[PDB]
């Protein structure tokens, strides 16, 4: 199993040069996308019985 | 020796992702109001199989949808007048799921069998008939998707995701990497890239063009069951037998949100998010699904409505609409 | 748009007319989950009595269609999972192994106490009764080297052994049975049982034992339903 | 002061009746053939109780019937009509029980809803047809020694088939019962207790109730002691509490029609 | 994540004694039942041992009964293997096992070749 331990490490070695930014920074992004497209979501916001077509 | 760099590299990247966090989302998210308290009824529920469903996919019309039944049938629906439109009777009864083609001309299901079959639903003499079957994985097709009509990708039990092309039939890559069954499968708005779950609780993001994982992501306790991007897709869900839901993003690298309760002991089945990413829906095993607020972890609301095992949570695109299915044969819509 | 609805509406009854006739056929037939080991003797059993493997046999006006499930890897965490609604699982025993017995013993435990795989019956099949009596009588290997408890088992009074078999053989046949039976009455419930078997390579009896054991499983279902047992 | 028991009796016949038809008609997990028998001996119960009963409720105190001679003929058949279908109906559902428990491996193919459709609808025909063939101050059903014997012989047909599958039952109960002990004697008994007390229960709800109105009618017209007619009014109220007893019986006692609910 | 490593073994004279270790990290030890299995040289994976949650209930191979005994500390989140009156076909290599899923009795592909909740083993030889 040489190579298979052998190809792990470098797999896990090819990944640690990853760019990374900053947990908060997504947590913000997450956040402001979430606002941003909240009020067109019909699950959000209660989708008046008129135009909903689950009459 | 080499496991003694292999576990010091480790420990290397788990410092690293250490230093990285400096706020949770918690915090941060705490600020905002609470969603509220969300409750849907059915609008619609739809019967006709006759064993338990495993799987089932809108279309990107948020008209009509598939779904798979283990009595070897895979069903079209009309969502909005409970008609149905096609029913296709399968060679394998144990399917264990099934894709409806973005374009809407396809659908695809496998399972079991080993074999992914695809059918066309728009022949010049109308009927339905089996358009092509892709072989080659040596395991059970946990989930299958469609980049477009002659691209799909599909995750088997041989502990291998695997992309086709439809025309030539054979997989044009095959993404390697997990230690267990691959279990769940979800794709990118871009359509460029990939993240999938296994039982190793491990999941793996893969670009489609490169053939290589390009993050790992791990943190679940147990096997991973379900997984889904976020709407904008630098995020994703996954649901395992933990009973807990987890959320990481790409670019951080980490688990941000986990969703737990003391009460629920029973592992996630599916997940699956809303148009605008803020509710969380998971369908759990004690026969009823939660609605969690997605940013604030909360439990906004409860989809009690099947007599068994819920086995596949959908979205519509338009974001109107909730199916259900499970082990009950009944597929019931939300709003 | 009338025309759209009507069009619609009629594609959906000559839908329903075809499921109608299909849940007919599919309520008829029962499906049984064949388990067994590499040593156990299910290829030999299947073949006698015809990816997956699909079989299917039809006595007394009953089809059933065994799934022996051959393809996939060693893990059966997750594929097992399909087959909650089987009828039975014919589980199948090299009991003649002596040495991959208690991997037998431990998947019917995983099996009896599966969340899923609970309310199924197991019917146990006990293959190579032929090689146990023969190891018994060679006396080259000695089955309490592998199971302690056997050297204080007693054969039950409710014991029928078979004209001309030696007691060792009934002995030693019989500790095998309740080796199992323990792990199934161990946790039950009364929502299902095991049916042990005593059967040969060269036993051509076997698809009337399946009938019969599965004409008891309804029977048990529909008494339990009507509160009669 | 009797009002007080028939009018709870007839509560009964009519409130929770229809949480069995709307109950069977709408819920489309219970759509079985086993179900439709079940609903329609639930509906002739209901109608027993909406037609013919509130009719006799304040006119069996009141000692005469004031409505008239088409009242009378129209409150007569429904009742002969109505009681006999409900009959026929747990004779049927009866054979349904045997059908499932002996040979059950076999059950879907021969008793399919087409088959529970033709017996509902022989059941119903027999009954109406029965009625009207031998019915068409006070009304009182002419003995003359000879209507007694076809009343209670179209009685005594379904009974005998009805007692005897449900003993047949009980034997296969006890077969069954006894494989789980000997497989696996107070154990085995406490099994046959309740297999017989459920057996018991849905026998005497029939047999208890019909019975003691055939054996009054019996004795007053071959003895010769003439019963009081106020006796025969608590007689006929109990033969009809077994349209209250039938939803009891047979949907409430069962877990399944709880857990439906 | 999940990660169990073993301890302890090694080379003992027959009829000694051992004390085998498995430190576990990364889940919640004291919900799921513990097995410890072992790989003999040129056999296949064999089950040895398992000890449910609170260990109310431990189980042991036929061959091992009465002189191994299992036990488990979720205090300090071990598990443990008293290795006494060793015998030549006991060398091997020993794996701790994690059960699949929490609150579950039954535990299935312990045995598998490529299981995902198993540690790297000790040798144990005599
Ligand atoms: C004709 C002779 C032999 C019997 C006459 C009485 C029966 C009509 C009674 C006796 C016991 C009763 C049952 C006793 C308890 C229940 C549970 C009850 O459901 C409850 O939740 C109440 C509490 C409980 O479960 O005990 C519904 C009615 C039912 C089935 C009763 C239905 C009517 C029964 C069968
Ligand atoms: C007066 N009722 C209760 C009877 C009349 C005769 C038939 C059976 C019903």
């Amino acid at each position: 199993s040489i190579a298979q331990a052998r190809k792990l490490v470098e797999q896990l070695k090819m990944e640690a040069n990853i760019d990374r930014i900053k947990v908060s920074k997504a947590a913000a992004d997450l956040m402001a996308y979430c606002e941003a497209h909240a009020k067109e979501d019909p699950l959000l916001t209660p989708v008046p019985a008129s135009e909903n077509p689950f009459r | 020796q080499l496991r003694q760099e292999a576990e010091q590299l480790k420990n290397q990247i788990r410092d690293a992702r250490k230093a990285c966090a400096d706020a949770t989302l918690s915090q941060i998210t705490n600020n905002i109001d609470p969603v509220g308290r969300i409750q849907m009824r059915t609008r619609r529920t739809l019967r006709g199989h006759l064993a338990k469903i495993y799987a089932m996919h809108w279309g990107t019309d948020s008209r009509l949808l598939v779904s798979a039944s283990q009595d070897g049938k895979l069903i079209i629906w009309d969502s909005y007048t409970t008609n149905k439109v096609h029913a296709i009777p399968l060679r394998s009864s144990w399917v264990m799921t099934c894709a409806y083609a973005p374009s809407g001309n396809y659908v695809a299901c496998g399972g079991l069998d080993n074999i992914c079959s695809i059918y066309n639903l728009k022949t010049r003499e109308g009927n339905v008939r089996v358009s092509r079957e892709l072989a080659g994985h040596t395991g059970y097709l946990s989930c299958c998707r469609f980049l477009d009509d002659n691209q799909i990708v599909t995750s088997s039990g041989d502990t291998t995701c695997a992309l086709w092309d439809i025309e030539t039939g054979q997989q044009t890559t095959t993404f390697t990497g997990h230690t267990g069954d691959v279990m769940s499968l979800s794709l990118a708005p871009d359509t460029r890239l990939f993240v999938s779950g296994a039982c190793d609780a491990s999941a793996k993001l893969w670009d489609v063009r490169e053939g290589m994982c390009r993050q790992t992501f791990t943190g679940h306790e147990s096997d991973i069951n379900a997984i889904c991007f976020f709407p904008n897709g630098n995020a994703f869900a996954t649901g395992s037998d933990d009973a807990t839901c987890r959320l990481f993003d790409l670019r951080a690298d980490q688990e941000l949100m986990t969703y737990s309760h003391d009460n629920i002991i029973c592992g996630i089945t599916s997940v699956s998010f809303s148009k605008s990413g803020r509710l969380l829906l998971a369908g759990y095993d004690d026969f009823n699904c939660n609605v969690w607020d997605a940013l604030k972890a909360d439990r906004a609301g409860v989809l009690a409505g099947h007599d068994n095992r819920v086995s596949c949570l959908g979205v519509t695109d338009d974001g109107m609409a909730v199916a259900t299915g499970s082990w009950d044969s009944f597929l019931k819509i939300w709003n | 748009q009338r025309n759209e609805e009507k069009a619609q509406r009629e594609a959906n009854k000559k839908i329903e007319k075809q499921l109608q006739k299909d849940k007919q056929v599919y309520r008829a037939t029962h499906r049984l989950l064949l388990l067994g080991a590499d040593n156990s003797g299910k290829s030999t059993i299947v073949k006698q009595m015809r990816g997956i493997f699909e079989t299917k046999f039809q006595v007394d006006k009953v089809n059933f269609h065994m799934f022996d499930v051959g393809g996939q890897r060693d893990e059966r965490r997750k594929w097992i999972q399909c087959f909650n609604d089987v009828t039975a699982i014919i589980f199948v025993v090299d009991s003649s192994d002596y040495n991959r017995l208690q991997e037998a013993l431990n998947l019917f435990k995983s099996i009896w106490n599966n969340r899923w795989l609970r309310t199924i019956s197991v019917i146990l099949f006990l293959n190579k009764q032929d090689l146990l009596a023969e190891k018994v009588l060679a006396g080259k290997s000695k089955l309490e080297d592998y199971f302690p408890e056997f050297a204080r088992y007693t054969t039950p009074e409710d014991a029928t052994p078979e004209p001309g078999e030696d007691p060792r053989v009934t002995r030693a046949k019989y500790f095998i049975r309740d080796e199992f039976l323990r792990i199934s009455t161990a946790s039950g419930d009364g929502r299902h049982y095991c049916y042990p078997h005593f059967t040969c390579a060269v036993d051509t009896e076997n698809a009337r034992r399946i009938f019969n054991d599965c004409r008891d499983i309804i029977q048990r279902m529909h008494l339990r339903q009507y509160e009669l047992l | 002061i009797l009002y007080a028991v028939f009018g709870f009796g007839a509560v009964l016949a009519v409130c929770g009746n229809l949480l069995v038809m709307t109950s069977i008609l709408h819920f489309r997990q219970l759509h079985s053939p086993a179900n439709f028998l079940v609903a329609s001996l639930a509906c002739a119960d209901f109608l027993v109780g909406v037609m013919v009963m509130p009719f006799s409720m304040v006119r069996s105190v009141e000692g005469c019937w004031y409505f008239g001679d088409s009242y009378c003929k129209l409150h007569t058949c429904f009742d002969v009509s109505f009681c006999y279908c409900s009959l026929f109906h747990l004779c049927f559902i009866s054979v349904d029980r045997y059908i499932a428990v002996s040979d059950p491996l076999a059950y879907p193919t021969r008793f399919t809803a087409s088959v529970s459709g033709k017996c509902i609808t022989f059941s119903w025909l027999l009954s109406i047809s029965y009625g009207f063939s031998l019915i068409y101050g006070g009304c009182q059903i002419a003995v003359n020694q000879t209507w007694v014997f076809i009343n209670f012989s179209v009685f005594l047909i379904p009974t005998l088939v009805m007692i005897t599958v449900y003993s047949k039952i009980f034997l296969i109960a006890k077969q069954q019962a006894q494989n789980i002990e000997k497989m696996s004697k107070d154990r085995v008994a406490k099994r046959e207790r309740k297999a017989a007390k459920t057996l018991g229960i849905a026998v005497a709800a029939f047999l208890l109730s019909w019975l003691p109105y055939f054996i009054d009618s019996f004795i007053d017209a071959f003895l010769g002691f003439i019963t009081p007619t106020y006796v025969y009014e608590i007689l006929v109220w109990i033969v009809y509490y077994n349209s209250a007893m039938n939803p009891l019986i047979y949907a409430f006692f069962y877990p399944w029609f709880r857990k439906a609910i | 994540q999940v990660q169990l490593q073993e301890s302890g073994g090694g080379l003992v004279q027959p009829g000694g004694s051992l004390r085998l270790s498995c430190a576990a990290s990364g889940f919640t030890f004291s919900n799921y039942k513990m097995n410890w299995v072992r790989q003999a040289p040129g056999k296949g994976l064999e089950w040895v041992s398992d000890i449910s949650q609170s260990g109310a209930s431990i189980s042991y191979t036929g061959s091992v009964k009465g002189r191994f005994t299992i036990s488990r500390d979720n205090a300090k989140n071990t598990l443990y293997l008293q290795m006494n009156s060793l015998k030549p076909e006991d060398t091997a290599v020993y794996y701790c096992a994690r059960c699949p899923a929490p609150f579950t009795r039954d535990c299935f592909d312990v045995t598998s070749t490529t299981y995902a909740y198993r540690g790297q083993g000790t040798q144990v030889t005599v």
